[PDB]
RNA sequence: AUUAGCAGUUUCGGGGGCGUAAUGCUCUCAGCUGAUUCUCAAACUCUGAACAUUUUUGGUAAGCAGAACUGGCGAUGUGGGUUGAACCAAAUAUUGGGAUAAGACGUCUAACAUUCACUAAUAGAUACCACAAAAGGUGUUAGUUCAUUAAGACAGCAGGACGGUGGCCAUGGAAGUCGGUAUCCGCUAAGGAGUGUGUAACAACUCACCUGCCAAAUGGACUAGCCCUGAAAAUGGAUGA
RNA sequence: AAUCCAACUGUUUAAUUAAAACAAAGCAUUGCGAUAAGCUUAAAAGCUUUUGACGCAAUGUGAUUUCUGCCCAGUGCUCUGAAUGUCAAAGUGAAGAGAUUCAACCUAGCACGGGUAAACGGCGGGAGUAACUAUGACUCUCUUAAGGUAGCCAAAUGCCUCGUCAUCUAAUUAGUGACGCGCAUGAAUGGAUCAAUGAGAUUCCCACUGUCCCUAACUACUAUACAGCGAAACCACUGCAAGGGGAACGGGCCUUGCAAAAACAGCGGGGAAAGAAGACCCUGUUGAGCUUGACUCUAGUCUGAUAUU
RNA sequence: GUUUCAGGUGGGGAGUUUGGCUGGGGCGGCACAUUUGUUAAAAGAUAACGCAAGUGUCCAAAGGCAGGCUCAGUGAGAACAGAAAUCUCACGUAGAGUAAAAGGGCAAAAGCCUGCUUGAUUCUGAUUUUCAGUACUAAUCGGAACUGGGAAACCAGGGCCUAUCGAUCCUUUAUGUGCUUAAAUCUUAACCCUAGAGGUGUCAGAAAAGUUACCACAGGGAUAACUGGCUUGUGGCAGCCAAGCGCUCAUAGCGACGCUGCUUUUUGAUCCUUCGAUGUCGGCUCUUCUUAUCAUUGUGAAGCAGAAUUCACAAAGUGUUGGAUUGUUCACCCACUAACAAGGAACGUGAGCUGGGUUUAGACCGUCGUGAGACAGGUUAGUUUUACCCUACUGUUGUCAAUUGUU
RNA sequence: ACCUGCCGCUACCAUCCGUUGGAUAAUGGCUGAACGCCUCUAAGUCAGAAUCCAUUCUAGAAAC
């Protein structure tokens, strides 16, 4: 040349690189951005047909080659099927745009399907309005994270939903069995909180009262009406989140 | 193929690697199936015969071996019935195709497994096959034969080189011809074993057909 | 290694009508065993071969890498292949005449005559060697098969191309012909319950099918020679010109 | 208009780097009460010491502000430590004619046991689990002791990555706010913020519109001639091109296109131009500088003994 | 304290190393010693990072020998007992077994079972295998001593055979009424003579860690990075066939499964040319060129009523844009437009440019590393020299001396 | 220095100017056989692109 040398770098990194920490050491696979996710979502083509490269290293973009006695001492195996199996499955994959965006609107549908309970109806019903939950969602310019889980997100979304605003909702059917004199003494006491129907009085007998409690925050309300009334009561549950009831504004 | 192109995989060279005990990775073959038509139809009651032939050696892939029996298939309600339809290929891809694959696909230079250790896994099953060997052949009634050419005509753009159409003096299946196999019905001294046929022991068995009877019936 | 049905079976596996499920009858499946066939195996064999070419290993392949035999550029050029380390001729003291070699013999450029076919293509023209394929072609040449024909043909044009009957279906309707099925007979030289066009559908025309005339050849199907199609890449352009 | 950094004032690579580097006060640690600390010298002898802890010597951090979470497992550093192991030379005994040989007793150090993380450093992996509704508070376990606390962040630290959401724009891989299971952030390896400052790095807007749309004008070295003024330059040969084959891009060879002295001023298309027996790269049984729980060594040192004594 | 010696400390310093092969080199692996099978082209011989496997051991028996017996498997019977226990008889030229790999060899055995033994003993001579006809490993044959087995012939140099290992020195062990210690002949002590073990795995034998982006030297195109050369897996582009899509309808328009191609505008494979240096990438600038024609023109198709598209041909004559973002081609939006089509030309163009990157010295962060330091990890700052030569080209003088009359 | 500012040079930062014949391509035909028909084709030939070549335009040969 001169002095003026062609080097353009080690050597080109344009694969995904699945980052495995076993023993302490990193070992990693060529492989596609997208072979990865499918073999790890079900279709199960060939090994050496989503590996691009049939072999592990230990740094992808440099170049270089594992000992296999690493590779014993890590993974207590030699053969590289098996090895390079184990990686595949459960190893830091880099995703490409499009895996990313489908993530995306994973998460997307499932921060409305699961609002679909706790959903956004409007004047009258009209019960699911999913498409409208969705809608929503970046309406009021939501992070749709995929490192969190979705229900974490939906916890969040509806809070926000209070703020857009349309209140949150969170409704279902509590069925307390409270037995002895007590149990009027507590229903008595909990009409203001929340509503109260199908209802009975018995001194002799259990005392089936169907409240309407929210189903977001209800392991902690069923604890502190047990402690209210003094004595130990059995008071089941649905699910999580159910639309039976009104989800206009409640 | 599905890695290669079968530019590479087109003329026979190398000796014999298989589905072996030292080989392993080696694939299952495109076709394990080799028969289309009445298998049950009588030696006797097909009597037409037509093959298919190379000219030249080449080695034909198995999906191109699956890919011309498919158009036969196909070509069989516009033949006139399944029923007077036999195949068997009669060339089963036994041998195997290696493949050093090209680590670099959207870059990265190797010289370290570039070209060293550079044996080919597995990749590919394969027929190999000469100047006049068989490739695909057909039993049927004398209905079909301008039908069943047309089918082969489909199958010989299904494959690589030269092919031909012979039609056989025989009964299809079998080493007599016409002139020859109406005389073993005529004298009487055939013996069948359904799609086959066996013929009886004189020039064929004698030191179990010198005190024997039961070799006559 | 590995495909195909066939046979004798199976209260020894299982399910159907009969029968105790049946393995008994009548069907299929499963397994075994007997007779045959498909394809076959570098690391198999009952058996067995006298850098250039031939063999061969890896490789998608390379002017890649790697072996075998022999041959070649090393004290080896000359003549030839337009030109050229490997191809041929063939070995190099200095000469003359002769006759050949390889290769040429329009002109370049020493070297011509004859004779027969082929091609009509911006084609094609000295192995190596500087590219061409599969598949197409009513281009022309050669050739092989079987068929039609003096009961008169081909090609053409002229005439006829009917009835039971709107067969049964579907269907106001679809009558040969949206579409489907069975697809039979009468009379005739002659006519499919019909090849298409067309009609809402019928018809009409056209075909198959038959005769008139002209007057002797005709029809298909392949086969391979040259030519064409395929056949696009980068300064102007190379059968060497 | 704001971000990154460094506080500043200051300083530096004797010919590419003035920087965010260095420095710096402020904060902290250790050493040390004279025959001390630290260091210099073969030797003798010295310096800090024109000294005495409000100091000297050695480190780290780096102004202020607000903080510095956990770990002595590892490595280092220390110790009036248990030990009662190992343990050299000398000396002691034994044995053997002797040479010599074999026993105890045994220093420092190592081994051992404690201390120490503003010393080096480190601050998880798997089960469940705050309706796994869950970010992982909390429990349980495993190693190598502890298991990333407060802060902070796609930051000069984030591969995936143009991360996601938001703004700024007609349009933004740029910037900035937010998010943050953070490839591989983080608390004097100093963490967080920030006034003042900055030939500092980034952006955005106003900012005098020849950078550009698209150039022109004009004013100044060239050209000419005079002198000193084809110095230096040059150096296989030379210099017309198209394909070919050729150690595989010929100016020479093959075959083609073609061409007619002598010259001028510009041009940078070529001469695989010129400037260095390439430093990139790899080979040499070729070296250097530095490192370190290489191999070997050594001053210095700590301990033991003889002798002076 | 001072000598004098000894033990530890001791990268503060001293000198020196730091394998080899290798489709660049390191990461990798061992193909570095040896075995079998194939590679191996019917003696031998015959390569790669060629393929499939093995070796550094294991055995008082898994050695020697003699005698007896017959295994794997299957059939038919038989309290418990059936798919398996054990007991018969049938068939069984081996389908078993034989330390292990694989190939071979082997039935009155080479297997199993018993019995007795320790030829897995020593001295000496020859050979083979590899080969230099050197060593060693291994193996073979013949003798002499001494033993063993069995009547006896016979067999017995370890394992049925082909692998299961190692110089000199220096030690250490055995051997001998051994030799020699050259001024008293003795005593040891030592050395020798003879034969073994200690082990070198790089295996005919380099006591032996790192790094240098502060580096240096002799060299190398034998050996990488840009260029060109082959190639075309991969990239793009093109066909051929026609199951299907397409209301109907294979080919208007597509076209599965499958086959043949071109291409050198992707990148790899490669290492032929250049390391006594072709100035590496991008963008500006500019010509010229190719067509695989985006527009244009002239045409032919359509599932073409029109407009609007879609497909085909001739055709390269002319056109083929302004920005935002990024070092940037590539990329990715906005914006006009007839269209914003692909490319080439030493990945056209550094004595035309800036240097934005990349590629040195300074630094920062992260990660890694005991550290010196590393990072197709980011970040920031980091001299683009020479034409006055030859040509080619731009324009200009001069010549046209046989462009014929002194012109 | 500033404001004017001539000649001059210059700005799609101004103005004026950039043609027409044959030859073909694809393609559409015509007559028309090979092959009594039939066919744009074989003989023969009609139309016909930004094409081709001329016309127009620059230079003007060791050319007259």
């Amino acid at each position: 040349m001169s002095i003026f040398t062609p080097t353009n770098q080690i050597r080109l990194t344009n694969v995904a690189v699945v980052r495995m920490k076993r023993a302490g050491k990193r070992f990693e696979i060529a492989c596609y951005k997208n072979k990865v996710v499918g073999w790890r979502s079900g279709v199960e083509k060939d090994l050496d047909e989503v590996l691009q490269t049939h072999s592990v290293f230990v740094n992808v973009s440099k170049g270089q080659v594992a000992k296999k006695e690493d590779l014993i001492s890590a993974f207590g195996t030699d053969d590289q099927t098996e090895i390079c199996k184990q990686i595949l499955t459960k190893g830091e994959v880099q995703v490409s745009d499009k895996e990313r965006h489908t993530q995306l609107e994973q998460m997307f549908r499932d921060i409305a399907t699961i609002v679909a309970d706790k959903c956004v109806n409007p004047e009258t019903k009209r019960p699911y309005t999913v498409i409208l939950i969705e809608r929503a969602m970046k309406d009021i310019h939501y992070s749709v994270k995929t490192n969190k889980s979705t229900k974490q997100q939906a916890l969040e979304v509806i809070k926000q939903l209070k703020e857009k605003m349309k209140i949150e909702r969170a409704h279902m059917r509590l069925r307390f069995i409270l037995p002895v004199n007590e149990g009027k003494k507590l229903k008595e006491k909990l009409k203001p909180l929340i509503k109260v129907i199908e209802s009975e009085d018995y001194g002799q007998q259990l005392e089936i009262v169907c409240l309407i409690d929210p189903g977001c925050f209800r392991e902690i309300d069923e604890l502190i009406k047990k402690e209210t009334k003094g004595k130990g009561s059995l008071e089941v549950l649905n699910l999580k989140d159910v639309e039976e009831g009104d989800e206009k504004f409640e | 193929m599905g890695r290669r192109p079968a530019r590479c995989y087109r003329y026979c060279k190398n000796k014999p690697y298989i589905k072996s005990r030292y080989c392993r990775g080696v694939p299952d073959a495109k076709i394990r199936i080799f028969d289309l038509g009445r298998k049950k139809a009588s030696t006797d009651e097909f009597p037409l015969c037509v093959h298919l032939i190379s000219l030249e050696k080449e080695q034909l892939s198995s999906e191109a071996i699956e890919a011309g029996r498919i158009s036969c298939n196909k070509y069989i309600s516009k033949t006139g019935g399944k029923d007077s339809f036999h195949m068997r290929v009669r060339v089963h891809p036994w041998h195997v195709l290696r493949i050093n694959k090209m680590l670099s696909c959207a870059g990265a230079d190797r010289l370290q497994t570039g070209m060293r250790g550079a044996f080919g896994k597995p990749m590919g099953t394969v027929a190999r096959v000469n100047i006049g060997q068989i490739i695909f052949s057909i039993r049927t009634r004398d209905n079909m034969l301008a039908n069943v050419v047309e089918a082969l005509r489909r199958s010989s753009y299904k494959f690589p080189g030269r092919q031909k159409i012979v039609v056989s003096k025989k009964w299809g299946f079998t080493a007599y011809n016409r002139e020859a196999y109406q005389k073993l019905k005529a004298d009487g001294r055939l013996m069948n074993d359904g799609a086959n046929v066996k013929v009886i022991t004189n020039h064929g068995t004698l030191a179990q057909y010198a005190k024997d009877i039961a070799a006559a019936n």
